[PDB]
RNA sequence: AAUCCGCCUCCCAACAAGCUCUGCGUGGUGGGGAAGCCCGGGUGACAACCCCCCGAAGCCAGGGAGCCAAGAAAAGCCUCUAAGCACAACCUGCGGGAACCCGUACCGCAAACCGACACAGGUGGGCGGGUGCAAGAGCACUCAGGCGCGCGGGAGAA
RNA sequence: GAAUGCCGGCAUGAGUAACGAUAAAGAGGGUGAGAAUCCCUCUCGCCGUAAGCCCAAGGGUUCCUACGCAAUGGUCGUCAGCGUAGGGUUAGGCGGGACCUAAGGUGAAGCCGAAAGGCGUAGCCGAAGGGCAGCCGGUUAAUAUUCCGGCCCUUCCCGCAG
RNA sequence: AGCCGGUAGCGGGCGUGGAUCCCUGGAUGUCCGAAUGGGGGAACCCGGCCGGCGGGAACGCCGGUCACCGCGCGCGCGGGGGGAACCUGGGGAACUGAAACAUCUCAGUACCCAGAGGAGAGGAAAGAGAAAUCGACUCCCUGAGUAGCGGCGAGCGAAAGGGGACCAGCCUAAACCGUCCGGCUUGUCCGGGCGGGGUCGUGGGGCCCUCGGACCGAAUCCCCAGCCUAGCCGAAGCUGUUGGGAAGCAGCGCCAGAGAGGGUGAAAGCCCCGUAGGCGAAAGGUGGGGGGAUAGGUGAGGGUACCCGAGUACCCCGUGGUUCGUGGAGCCAUGGGGGAAUCUGGGCGGACCACCGCCUAAGGCUAAGUACUCCGGGUGACCGAUAGCGCACCAGUAC
């Protein structure tokens, strides 16, 4: 069954999702075929927060080789939530 | 389905065969995968180690390298000889192995 | 050119065969064939169309099997008929075939 | 997981209703969940309970779907 | 079906006005801001941010004239009414909420595209500064910007 | 032992022709086991209706950073569009879709053809044509009309008022 | 009794309270694909209706449902697509051979198409063809390279009969009886549905008199044996010696319904895996064998002359099939025209006629014996990495 948890599946460790904190954007890796709308609840209900503006872009696998074989990674979303005013995602604040 | 295996873990073998041949031992593990087993201080070998954290002062150490299952032979601890092995179905009726030149259970 | 709704008459292959020469039968040295073809020989269709019902069918017909349809007319009048489309009454037409 | 404690689950699993498997695993969906996350903030050394977690949910939605299917 | 559109008649207006739409200017406000000098950054700086000239092929636009070869459709939009419905509905103004999916890196006249090659070939659209040469997208030099072409060093025969 | 046989290996020509536009170089400093060839500085030359800049195709990670130099690079290589790894692409207003139709394609009705199939007013699909709401600046190593900041705007839902 | 695939390592776990693993059944099963809500450049996009989630009306997500055609009274049932060969049907070449080439051959082959299925086709005489005969069909041997066909060239090539394999026969239409329903030209009507009846070549049936009054038995159903999909038991060797290693050599033994074969440090009946001989299924599949049920089956004279498959037979024209190429050309089939009869009917025995015989067309079904090999197993005077499949290896891949 589909639960927000589903959703949302790692937050996205590097220095530019972390410089997003401090402005209450969340960097999330979510299910590639993940919508805005159902992103926006995901978090709401997860960090109960409220979730005010959503962007999301796909990231396509990196091409990637071991030895005489040729393969891909995962193809992967990443979203970035905005909380309302002076909330914050404690989880995530982290680090 | 499944490897046969006459011995294991960890019954006491007779090393029958090979530069060990008469030693007897602990079986200390079965690979069925590779048909073999690991018998204490049976096949010993020099193996290089380099200086590691696992292994500061590297040099050498000893491993047990694995014997050919068939090399192998169960002792009967009633009777006390290397022996075959037979099955016995018990009254249960589970199975079990049972020396081939007296009776008792091998386990 | 095509197939009779009513005989399942379909179109046909036949070779066209060419002679020259005079017959055995007649005194001649005998028939020498000139040409064989490959050809196709079609039913003699044509159309019939009949009110049934007060609606108007049609049939695609051999010319052989013309009497049929009228036929098939007469023992429709033991049938519910009326209200129903022409595609629909053609098929209980057919169906008594 | 133990084998003895996959029986226990099973028989108090098969004990609750549709819509207490269904709240369970909502539970068990967000715990895995937290341990995703420590696993990618390299701070799951129990690793294997990502596996457990995932199989307990299976289980648990597999006798949900017992319950409801006659 | 129609109060709309077409057609006939009458009255008033008619290179106007009015109404309407767009371009440009201004406009609360918000930004930028050189050389040179110090180590992309600082300073210059409270930077100044003004006048004149040239001036489009762009804009106002659905502008104008002339010509013959006589120059898409459909939706948006406006209007008309029909079933209906007229506590509805639609229009206008204001307020609150809601606003999905895919693309977006980088090359892009080329060493990343088409040519088996880091190939003197081929590849559609826009911008393309200054001076001088009658003009120009020509030519020479040159700005911004970009390059010296992924073997070199000598020698000074045929 | 021969088939200008077939597959493979290795010779010869030969240290030979060539190293891909005659726009062009020089020096100092750095780095490194190693430097004509990488970095920095100054000097010199070349393009400048381009050999600069922006879009669309096509390409598909080639982008940025760190660590590397076996091979790839016509030489060299410490460098690289190369190897390894990690990061990086953010939109109601840009583009396309949830709008329109063009050729054409498909195709209720219908017509035709041994089978397969071929046609076919409507409708539907089909765009680089029509329609539709975002400008300036700042920020990252790497995205920005997308994030931020300022000033503007569109549709949809609900409500209130006229 | 180990295990967390190839697969080691890091880092963590599981198992005699029976893990891993094997077999059976079930559950889950994103998207695309016949692909089927609609669209589309497959794996993307966009919807309607019902229900749910969120603060939820806009927005989004989750569950269910929505294509088209056929058949039967909106609803039911079915279809669609795939499969290596094999199979039937609809179409259907050419090189080549003829030492040229056209008829002819190649060949009804290659190939396209439709359809079926574990087979398919065919099948219960309007047969054969000379026997006073046989007795469905299929398939093998033979008949026979015969008979014949043939620019009587090149070539092509039957059938009966005989020996075998397998074995099996059924259901209808019509007469006539009954019933429901419809029609207008009102019944002794016509027509449609359903049921009853009937099924054959010594002709059979119908109807009207007379006489007579339990056995067989499925190809459908049910049970079961057997079989498949995992498995399991399974005899008998020690010592010495050379050697890295014994299974070699030596000494003394033992098993054998097992001395097939493969392993183990070299060459092993007795070490391992096996082998001979035995054993084994809760579940699913099969079940042509055994048992049971059910459907269905079954008389004799005599009379009547009602029925016995129609655009059919039959004749002619054009063709195909057959060994038959226009021939003395019948037979089977049928595109065109014409066009019957119901046994005193009709078709056939190679033009035709007579005689003498054979057989019952114009409705349908039918196991088995036959074909093939994607799949599993067994076995080779089969290959052994230029071989053998294109591929022993991550190949229908790189390119
Ligand atoms: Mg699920
Ligand atoms: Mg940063
Ligand atoms: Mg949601
Ligand atoms: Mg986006
Ligand atoms: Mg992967
Ligand atoms: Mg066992
Ligand atoms: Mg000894
Ligand atoms: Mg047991
Ligand atoms: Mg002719
Ligand atoms: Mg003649
Ligand atoms: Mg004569
Ligand atoms: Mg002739
Ligand atoms: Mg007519
Ligand atoms: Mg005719
Ligand atoms: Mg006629
Ligand atoms: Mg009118
Ligand atoms: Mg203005
Ligand atoms: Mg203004
Ligand atoms: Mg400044
Ligand atoms: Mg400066
Ligand atoms: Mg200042
Ligand atoms: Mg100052
Ligand atoms: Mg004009
Ligand atoms: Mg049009
Ligand atoms: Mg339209
Ligand atoms: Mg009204
Ligand atoms: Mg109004
Ligand atoms: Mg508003
Ligand atoms: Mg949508
Ligand atoms: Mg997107
Ligand atoms: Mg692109
Ligand atoms: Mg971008
Ligand atoms: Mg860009
Ligand atoms: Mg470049
Ligand atoms: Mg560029
Ligand atoms: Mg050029
Ligand atoms: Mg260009
Ligand atoms: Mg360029
Ligand atoms: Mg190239
Ligand atoms: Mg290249
Ligand atoms: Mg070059
Ligand atoms: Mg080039
Ligand atoms: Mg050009
Ligand atoms: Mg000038
Ligand atoms: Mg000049
Ligand atoms: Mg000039
Ligand atoms: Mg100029
Ligand atoms: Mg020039
Ligand atoms: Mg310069
Ligand atoms: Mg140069
Ligand atoms: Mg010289
Ligand atoms: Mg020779
Ligand atoms: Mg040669
Ligand atoms: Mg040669
Ligand atoms: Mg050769
Ligand atoms: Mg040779
Ligand atoms: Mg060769
Ligand atoms: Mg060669
Ligand atoms: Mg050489
Ligand atoms: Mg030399
Ligand atoms: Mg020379
Ligand atoms: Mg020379
Ligand atoms: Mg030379
Ligand atoms: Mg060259
Ligand atoms: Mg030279
Ligand atoms: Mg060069
Ligand atoms: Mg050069
Ligand atoms: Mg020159
Ligand atoms: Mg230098
Ligand atoms: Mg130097
Ligand atoms: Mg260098
Ligand atoms: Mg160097
Ligand atoms: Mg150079
Ligand atoms: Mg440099
Ligand atoms: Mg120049
Ligand atoms: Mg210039
Ligand atoms: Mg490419
Ligand atoms: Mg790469
Ligand atoms: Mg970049
Ligand atoms: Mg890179
Ligand atoms: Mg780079
Ligand atoms: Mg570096
Ligand atoms: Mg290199
Ligand atoms: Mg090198
Ligand atoms: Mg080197
Ligand atoms: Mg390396
Ligand atoms: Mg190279
Ligand atoms: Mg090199
Ligand atoms: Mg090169
Ligand atoms: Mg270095
Ligand atoms: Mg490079
Ligand atoms: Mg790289
Ligand atoms: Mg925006
Ligand atoms: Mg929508
Ligand atoms: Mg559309
Ligand atoms: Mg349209
Ligand atoms: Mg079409
Ligand atoms: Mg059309
Ligand atoms: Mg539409
Ligand atoms: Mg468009
Ligand atoms: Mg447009
Ligand atoms: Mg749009
Ligand atoms: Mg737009
Ligand atoms: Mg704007
Ligand atoms: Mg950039
Ligand atoms: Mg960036
Ligand atoms: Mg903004
Ligand atoms: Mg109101
Ligand atoms: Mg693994
Ligand atoms: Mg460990
Ligand atoms: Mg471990
Ligand atoms: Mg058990
Ligand atoms: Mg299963
Ligand atoms: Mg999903
Ligand atoms: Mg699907
Ligand atoms: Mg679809
Ligand atoms: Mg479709
Ligand atoms: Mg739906
Ligand atoms: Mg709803
Ligand atoms: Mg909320
Ligand atoms: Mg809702
Ligand atoms: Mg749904
Ligand atoms: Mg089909
Ligand atoms: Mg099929
Ligand atoms: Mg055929
Ligand atoms: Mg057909
Ligand atoms: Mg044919
Ligand atoms: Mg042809
Ligand atoms: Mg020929
Ligand atoms: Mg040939
Ligand atoms: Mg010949
Ligand atoms: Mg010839
Ligand atoms: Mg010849
Ligand atoms: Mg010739
Ligand atoms: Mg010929
Ligand atoms: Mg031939
Ligand atoms: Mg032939
Ligand atoms: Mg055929
Ligand atoms: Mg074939
Ligand atoms: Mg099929
Ligand atoms: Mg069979
Ligand atoms: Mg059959
Ligand atoms: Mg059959
Ligand atoms: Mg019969
Ligand atoms: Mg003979
Ligand atoms: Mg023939
Ligand atoms: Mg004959
Ligand atoms: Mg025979
Ligand atoms: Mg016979
Ligand atoms: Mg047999
Ligand atoms: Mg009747
Ligand atoms: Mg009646
Ligand atoms: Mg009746
Ligand atoms: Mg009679
Ligand atoms: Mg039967
Ligand atoms: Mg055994
Ligand atoms: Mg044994
Ligand atoms: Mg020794
Ligand atoms: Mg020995
Ligand atoms: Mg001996
Ligand atoms: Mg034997
Ligand atoms: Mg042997
Ligand atoms: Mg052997
Ligand atoms: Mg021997
Ligand atoms: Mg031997
Ligand atoms: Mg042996
Ligand atoms: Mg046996
Ligand atoms: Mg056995
Ligand atoms: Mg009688
Ligand atoms: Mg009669
Ligand atoms: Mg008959
Ligand atoms: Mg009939
Ligand atoms: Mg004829
Ligand atoms: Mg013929
Ligand atoms: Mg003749
Ligand atoms: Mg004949
Ligand atoms: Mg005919
Ligand atoms: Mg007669
Ligand atoms: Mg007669
Ligand atoms: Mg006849
Ligand atoms: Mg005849
Ligand atoms: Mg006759
Ligand atoms: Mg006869
Ligand atoms: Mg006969
Ligand atoms: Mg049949
Ligand atoms: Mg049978
Ligand atoms: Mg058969
Ligand atoms: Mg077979
Ligand atoms: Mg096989
Ligand atoms: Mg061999
Ligand atoms: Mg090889
Ligand atoms: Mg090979
Ligand atoms: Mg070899
Ligand atoms: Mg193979
Ligand atoms: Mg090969
Ligand atoms: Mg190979
Ligand atoms: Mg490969
Ligand atoms: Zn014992």
């Amino acid at each position: 069954m589909k639960t927000a948890y589903d959703v949302i599946l790692a937050p996205v460790l590097s220095e530019k999702a972390y410089a997003g904190f401090a402005e209450g954007k969340y960097t999330f890796w979510v299910h590639p075929k993940a919508t805005k709308t159902e992103i926006k609840n995901a978090v709401e209900t997860a960090f109960k927060v409220k979730v005010v503006k959503v962007n999301t872009l796909h990231v396509r696998g990196k091409k990637k080789r071991l030895g005489r074989y040729l393969g891909k990674r995962p193809d992967r979303k990443k979203a970035i939530v905005q909380v309302a005013p002076g909330q914050k995602i404690e989880a995530l604040e982290g680090l | 389905m499944r490897v046969k295996m006459h011995v294991k873990k960890g019954d006491t073998v007779l090393v029958a065969s090979g530069k060990y041949k008469g030693r007897v031992g602990k079986v200390k593990e079965v690979l069925p995968k590779k048909y073999a087993v690991i018998v204490e201080g049976v096949n010993i070998v020099k193996k290089a180690v380099r200086v590691s954290p696992k292994y500061p002062q590297g040099g050498f150490i000893e491993k047990e390298a694995p014997l050919h299952a068939s090399k192998v032979r169960p002792i009967c601890p009633a009777c006390g000889k290397p022996t075959r092995v037979r099955k016995k179905f018990l009254e249960n009726g589970k199975k079990i192995r049972v020396c081939a030149k007296c009776g008792g259970a091998l386990d | 050119s095509k197939v009779c709704e009513i005989s399942g008459k379909r179109p046909i292959v036949a070779n066209s065969i060419q002679r020259r020469g005079k017959a055995k039968r007649e005194g001649g040295v005998g028939k020498k064939t000139t040409g064989i073809s490959k050809r196709r020989q079609y039913p003699n269709l044509q159309k019939v169309r009949v009110r049934v019902a007060g609606q108007e069918i049609t049939f695609r017909v051999a010319a052989s099997h013309i009497p049929k349809v009228y036929e098939l007319v007469e023992r429709a009048k033991g049938l519910k008929l009326e209200g129903l489309s022409p595609k629909e009454i053609k098929k209980e037409l057919l169906k008594l075939l | 997981m133990k084998l003895s404690e996959v029986r226990k689950q099973l028989e108090e699993a098969r004990k609750l209703s549709p819509v207490e498997l269904e709240k369970l695993v909502r539970e068990k969906k967000r715990e895995l969940m937290e341990l995703r996350f420590q696993a990618s903030i390299g701070q799951l050394s129990q690793n294997h309970k990502i596996r457990d977690l995932k199989r307990q949910i299976a289980r648990l939605l597999t006798v949900l779907n017992e319950k409801r299917r006659q």
